[PDB]
């Protein structure tokens, strides 16, 4: 599969990345207050990882 | 969170990958019990649990470790830094290492000072070869403000042909002209910038005076066959 | 104060204007200004009083008497009011300003206007005059040399090179060279012409000079046509001559520290009456006798405070 | 051009030479271009035979019947142009306008116009819509006529697009404009009867919230009472004060109409009773009085100046409350392959900026759940910054061709105004973009720097900075660069971006995106910008501009030590570009820019022939001399100058990388920085 997925990517020929653009929040809260304020709002931003809908049917 | 410090910082037996990603692990949960506020202890029950964890909060549980012990074993933190990447550089461990050295400079308290040299050569190598290009620009700019030294610009125009950037290489062969001289001027980035016209008199200048360098052979037969001109190469 | 022949006076920042002795080094007074800068310092010839020239105001002091008062102050003139010109006595006055005027001025006169006007096409640096009213010689922003007739206008434009900026011009007594120094260290070097009674002054290209390279501040000749100095903004002075241009003495007052620069410049220039002798001002507030041959520190004079761009001087023996 | 060039014997030459390649392809666009082209510059160069060896009616009508006979080589080519245009539309409208412009009163005009009006497509002349309303007071019956046949082709298609420049022309100052255009207004009126009473009730509200009754006097009375007391003013005092007698005849309605009733409702009809005992003899206590009333009601009016925070729209305007469900679109937005987008309602609430020029920020509700800012001003002139709008595209057209201009992938933002009346409009607002004031500003005390640590130590150096001469302000200017720091402004970018890569990427889009208008505006003459004019975007780092009204000797007028600065060299914009040198993103950025903006003749002369012959915006040429042929003459030659690059040395035509050149040394040395007014601040 490796050997001609190769050949096939190969024998269309190179392609430019500004015609294909044509077809197709962690350090910001910080640098407004200080580290007496941030320690308390990280650790929720260090819980909302988890509220993205893969880690939380065992625990 | 006193006595047991010295123990997951001196280790060096780390060889398989699974011991050098399950000791920044283990650190990431040394940092969490050394910080007085209750915040960093919440995470520690879902450390656990969540696998990733030691790559959410590693940025907080640094800077209020550091700032807590009486200034007497942040050198061997120090030590613990700079002996994890001597040898076996693992790709992901010398990204977590680099994003270590990234939470403290946005502060008032000044840049970690590893190596009294706030990171420049150690952490930029390993970031050149974990291909990390937006990090390699960053230290020229110590290097500049730190007093100009005939190794620091022969080093940017290896970071700019992978940039695609034409125009910050550019600005670097007239800036030698009237600051510079002639003698710090090499054919170096006449090669790597894909020109070969207004370079042959220098490579004429170059390869008459001393004798035949076989690297300055290699890139004079280039100014033949890169323009077309197969008639005096077959000579 | 009056009976001195060696007349220095040094002008600052603070509103203070310091007459200054030669070999006895007593401070005299100090003369206070009304919320303005002095732009022009000249000892008038007839050895009672002293000229100046400022922003939007022309006063002149009193030598003889301690701590005057202005009498007669000529007003009506603003925006920058820089070069002056006297009579060899001391009864004429010329001012020069950037309106592209060319005013004619007298103290003796009852309206408190000028003359005639001479319009040109660049704001004006410097005025150059004969001693018994009889050329004007004057340098602008563009780089035209003017030579003008009080009676007849007689011009003569002469444009050496575009992109210069002249900052003085002078001519010797004897009335046979003159010296352009631009901004960039270009000296012109023209020769004259003895023309009295038909104004011929046909003028030579002798010898071009780049000698320095950062900007200059004023040139002049040696009175008794032998040597021209030249002083810039890098700190230093490279006196030269007029027969065979051979570097006799640089006077250096540079630093040498990396890590502190802008201590004061070479501002101003005198020769002494056997070319031996100069006096120096500087923006280090330490008012140095500097030597022309020699060069080294003769005496020292931390007076002022502040900054000191032009002086007043006159060996009327 | 290159052996002989232009003269009364080449002339029938190129005519056959370009006829030539006419005959073979018809479908080919340059032979009806280029063609053209050639036939458009023959009566400019008529004219200036003209006016430089006849005038400089008997040469009028020998270069009129002249015309006449080169008239049917000039006519026909811009059509075939216009016809098979497909996109660039920006050229081939206005070149047969302009000779209409000039001798419109023809027969051959006349059976010229039949062919191309009504054989044109309908998404063609959607684009000059607020450009063919100025010349309403044209006094030939054939020329200024035409445009109320032109209006029924336009308007029958798409007529949302049509009212915003139909409401400033209804408001004009003398009576024989705005006849004309309530006539337009009439007969606009034949297709639902929705939209033009509605869009007037929506226009005169907001300008009712735009600008308050109290806010003017302040003004009327700083006017009519200084005139009065400085420049010897009679019989204009009163012109001055009409528009605010003019006034009060409406009545109020509401409850700050009744609050102004009872707050100063009292003295100011009373007043003109002690003007009508001024006009009699002239004497001063019949008049002293009307003074003391003005001076009490002027402290009054100024002291609840800073109690305006925050509005509430049921106060000033209420009438945006009682009917709803309109179909008021969004402004500016109107495309002809797009579907339409409406705006439900205005909101009740919204945050007022507080200046000193008083303006205010002010949002929409769209259809797609997303919210629209926008900025109102008043009294103010962006009549002549709406000028300078329409070719901020034109440039992003004109870059989609060569392949050089697409390897760089410009991104210049713009937006639209909107008229409002003769002194107040509306502002396209970017959202989610900032100034620069805002950003070191607040910096600044981040690491216990106050703002005048830089001036106050030159005040013990010099105090007299604003009056000293040439060679004295050379040493005080580097004592704020070679003592104190340089990367201050570039820490404050790094204490926003989240990670490095698009860091760099959004401190080099702030370098290589300021070097795109400083040549323009080099054409177009800019000059004493204040940094708050400056638009820079909080997320991706794109550098734009406002505030173009001082252009072409305006800025050149003033006596308070005019620069000739036309783009900045602080320390600030010195050290945001990097460590290479000083031509890595400028040298390169400029290469590219110079044969865009070149050799494209067509797009770069086919914008300056608008607002400078509109006679509603000569009186920037007005405001020089404290007449208009000999200046619109040479402003075109010095533009013709500065395109050719022969301004400081006229033997011969430099190329592209000396002119670059030309544009670096004039601003670097310190001679032309010295020469600058305190607001410019040199210090910074």
């Amino acid at each position: 599969t490796r050997r001609e997925a190769i050949r096939v990517l190969g024998l269309l020929g190179a392609l430019d990345p500004y015609k294909h653009k044509v077809n197709i929040e962690m350090l910001v809260n910080m640098g407004n207050l200080p580290l007496d304020e941030f320690y308390p709002a990280v650790s929720m931003v260090a819980l909302m990882r988890i509220f993205r809908d893969q880690s939380l049917s065992h625990h | 969170s006193t006595i047991n410090l010295q123990k997951a910082w001196g280790a060096a037996r780390r060889v398989s990958k699974d011991d050098w990603l399950e000791w920044l692990r283990r650190l990431s949960l040394e940092l969490l019990k050394d910080s007085s506020s209750p915040s960093l202890r919440s995470c520690w029950a879902l450390a656990q649990a969540y696998n990733p964890m030691a790559r959410d909060l590693f940025n907080a549980a640094f800077v209020s470790c550091w700032s807590e012990l009486n200034e007497d074993q942040q050198d061997e933190l120090i030590r613990s830094i700079e002996l994890a990447l001597t040898s076996q550089d693992i790709a992901e461990v010398t990204q977590t290492l680099l994003n270590l050295a990234e939470f403290m400079e946005h502060s008032d308290k000044g840049p970690l000072p590893l190596r009294d040299d706030n990171g420049i050569v150690l952490l930029g190598e390993r970031a050149a070869k974990c291909r990390a290009y937006a990090k390699a620009l960053h230290y020229k700019e110590l290097e500049f403000q730190k007093g100009p030294t005939p190794a620091i610009l022969e080093s940017l125009i290896s970071i700019n042909n992978k940039l695609q950037q034409p125009e910050a290489a550019a600005g670097v062969l007239e800036y030698a002209m009237k600051h510079f001289g002639e003698l710090e001027i090499q054919a170096t980035w006449y090669e790597k910038l894909h020109e070969w016209e207004d370079a042959l008199v220098a490579y004429d200048k170059k390869m008459d005076t001393n004798k035949d360098d076989p690297e300055l052979m290699l890139g004079r037969m280039r100014c033949l066959e890169a323009l077309g001109e197969w008639g005096q190469l077959h000579q | 104060v009056g009976s001195d022949p060696v007349i220095l006076a040094t002008a600052g920042y603070d509103h203070t204007v310091r007459f200054w002795q030669a070999h006895s080094g007593i401070c005299t007074r100090t003369v206070q200004h009304q919320d303005s800068q002095v732009n022009a310092l000249e000892v008038t010839p007839d050895r009672s009083m002293i000229a100046a020239a400022g922003y939007q105001h022309i006063r002149m002091y009193d030598l003889n008497s301690n701590n005057p008062n202005p009498i007669i102050s000529y007003d009506g003139v603003n925006k920058n009011i820089a070069s002056v010109g006297f009579h060899e006595d001391g009864r004429w006055m010329y001012t020069g300003g950037e309106d592209c005027t060319a005013r004619i001025w007298d103290l003796r006169s009852r309206n408190l206007q000028c003359q005639r006007i001479f319009q040109v096409n660049a704001p004006i640096n410097c005025v150059c005059l004969h001693p018994n009213q009889a050329e004007l010689i004057v340098g602008d922003q563009s780089g035209a040399i003017h030579i003008w007739d009080l009676k007849t206008d007689h011009n003569e434009q002469l444009i050496p090179e575009p992109e210069v900026s002249i900052t003085s011009a002078h001519i010797d007594p004897d009335a046979s060279y003159m010296a352009a120094v631009n901004s960039t260290g270009n000296c012109y070097v023209w020769n004259l012409t003895g023309g009295i009674g038909d104004e011929v002054t046909q003028l030579i290209p002798k010898t071009k000079i780049p000698a320095h390279t950062r900007y200059a501040l004023q040139c002049r000749f040696s009175p008794d046509s032998t040597l021209l100095a030249t002083c810039s903004a890098d700190q230093t002075c490279k006196i030269w001559r007029t027969s065979n241009f051979s570097l006799m003495t640089e006077l250096s007052i540079k630093s040498g520290n990396p890590g502190e620069s802008s201590r004061g410049w070479m501002w101003g220039c005198a020769f002494s009456g056997d070319s031996q002798y100069i006096v120096t001002a500087s923006s280090d507030n330490l008012a140095r006798l500097w030597c022309v041959e020699t060069g080294e520190i003769k005496r020292e004079y931390g007076g002022h405070q502040k900054a000191v761009v032009c002086l007043a001087f006159n060996d009327s023996v | 051009l290159n052996l002989q060039g232009i003269n009364e014997s080449t002339i029938p030459k190129v005519l056959q030479y370009y006829s030539a390649a006419t005959e073979h392809d018809r479908s080919w666009y340059k032979a009806w271009h280029a063609w053209a082209v050639m036939n458009f510059e023959a009566v400019l160069h008529y004219k200036h035979q003209n006016q430089a060896r006849d005038e400089k009616k008997k040469v009028t009508e020998d270069l009129s019947k002249t015309l006449l006979m080169y008239t049917v080589p000039a006519v026909q080519g811009f059509f075939r142009s216009i016809s098979l245009s497909r996109g660039n539309n920006l050229q081939d409208t206005l070149r047969v306008l302009t000779l209409w412009f000039d001798y419109g009163h023809w027969p051959d005009v006349n059976e010229a116009l039949v062919e191309g009006v009504k054989a044109i497509q309908i998404d063609t002349w959607l684009q000059v819509i607020p450009q063919l309303i100025a010349r309403i007071d044209t006094p030939r019956p054939l020329v200024g006529r035409l445009i109320h046949q032109l209006l029924t082709d336009i308007g029958r298609y798409h007529p949302q697009a049509l009212i915003y420049p139909l409401t400033v022309a209804s408001k004009s100052t003398t009576t024989a404009r705005h006849n004309a255009a309530n006539k337009i207004l009439k007969n606009m009126c034949e297709h639902s009867n929705t939209l033009v009473q509605q869009a007037m009730m929506v226009s005169e509200e907001l300008i009712r919230v735009a600008i308050l009754w109290h806010e003017m006097w302040h003004e009327g009375l700083e006017e009519a009472s200084r005139l009065y007391f400085g420049e010897r003013n009679v019989k204009g005092m009163f012109e001055v004060l009409e528009p605010l007698h003019a006034m009060m005849e409406r009545g109020p309605q509401t409850l700050k109409e009744t609050s102004f009733n009872q707050a100063y409702g009292r003295d100011l009809m009373e007043a003109q009773e002690w003007c009508r005992k001024y006009m009699k003899s002239g004497n001063v206590k019949d008049l002293t009085q009307a003074w003391d009333l003005y001076y009490h009601v002027f402290r009054r009016i100024s002291k609840q100046l800073p109690q305006l925070t925050s509005l509430e729209l049921q106060y000033v305007s209420p009438k945006l409350l009682m009917c709803r469900d309109l179909e008021l679109a969004v402004p500016g937005t109107y495309d002809p392959n797009q579907p339409i987008i409406r705006i439900q309602s205005i909101a009740p609430s919204l945050q007022v900026i507080t200046s000193k020029q008083r303006p205010r920020k002010l949002t929409l509700m769209g259809s797609n759940g997303h919210e629209f800012v926008f900025l109102l001003k008043g009294h103010e002139d962006l009549r002549q910054d709406e000028r300078v709008m329409q070719l901020f595209g034109l440039v992003n057209t004109l870059l989609a061709n060569d392949p050089t201009s697409l390897r760089k992938n410009l991104s210049i933002q713009r937006y639209a105004v909107i008229p409002l009346s003769t002194n107040s409009g509306l502002i396209g607002w970017v959202p989610h973009c900032d100034t620069l004031h805002a950003l070191i500003r607040d910096y600044r005390e981040k690491k216990k720097i106050l703002l005048n640590i830089e001036h106050r130590i030159m005040l013990r150096m010099a105090p007299d900075y604003d009056h000293l001469t040439l060679m004295q302000k050379v040493e005080v200017f580097e004592h704020a660069v070679n003592n104190t720091a340089g990367d201050d402004l570039a820490k404050l970018l790094w204490l926003k971006s989240p990670s490095s890569e698009v860091w760099f990427d959004r401190r080099t889009n702030y370098t290589r995106s300021l070097a795109v208008m400083s040549m323009v505006g080099y054409i177009l003459g800019l000059g004493d910008r204040h940094p708050s004019n400056l638009m820079l975007d909080r997320l991706s780092g794109k550098i734009l501009h406002i505030d173009f009204g001082d252009c072409f000797e305006v800025a050149m007028t003033r006596e308070k030590f005019p620069e000739k600065i036309p783009f900045r060299l602080t320390r600030m914009l010195t050290n945001a570009m990097e460590v290479t040198g000083l031509d890595g993103n400028y040298r390169i950025t400029c290469h590219t820019v110079m044969e865009v903006l070149r050799e494209h003749k067509d797009s770069v002369m086919a914008v300056l022939e608008a607002f400078v012959y509109d006679p509603l915006l000569n009186w920037r040429l007005m405001d020089t001399n404290t007449a208009l042929n000999k200046k619109a003459i040479q402003i075109i030659n010095r533009v013709r100058d500065k395109l050719t690059g022969r301004d400081f040395s006229h033997d011969d035509t430099l190329d592209v990388p000396t002119q670059v050149e030309l544009l670096i040394k004039q601003a670097t040395s310190h001679e032309n920085l010295c020469q600058c007014y305190i607001g410019w601040c040199p210090f910074w």
